[PDB]
């Protein structure tokens, strides 16, 4: 019984921490695409100004 | 005694499985939330382009 | 006769305990699906917000 008590006490916190780390990693992965699009805005703004 | 142990273990497994099931899909939730802005800018690309095609 | 007395006294309680353990195990098995559906609600809510 106490075995399962400790198993819960460990697993629940591990999952709760995993939620936060997964959210932050998901944000970090797509920050690159967000910025590259934001600067491709100006890239295209000038690549059409030449026209 | 076996019944008591099995009942407690299943009860614990309930919330541990609930918390895990949240854990895998938090990734997809945040991914979609970020893809919102990702696609917002990816589509503002051609908005800016067509603005000066004028 | 007393053999069957003891056999009843053991088997009836074993079955009664098995009823409870089976009910709790059945709940525990499908808790995972319940939660994954409840969070897939928000998964889809945002996967359509991108549209």
């Amino acid at each position: 019984i106490e075995m399962a008590k400790a198993q819960r006490d460990y697993e629940l916190k591990k999952a709760a921490y995993d939620i936060e780390v997964n959210t932050r990693r998901a944000q970090a992965d797509l920050a690159y695409q967000l910025q590259v699009a934001k600067t491709k805005q100006q890239i295209e703004e000038q690549r059409v100004q030449v026209q | 005694s076996k019944r008591a142990f099995e009942l407690q273990k299943s009860a614990f497994s309930e919330e541990v499985n609930i918390k895990t099931a949240e854990a895998q899909l938090a990734y997809e939730l945040q991914g979609a939330r970020e893809q919102q802005k990702i696609r917002q800018e990816e589509i503002e690309i051609e908005v800016v382009q067509r603005k000066k095609q004028i």
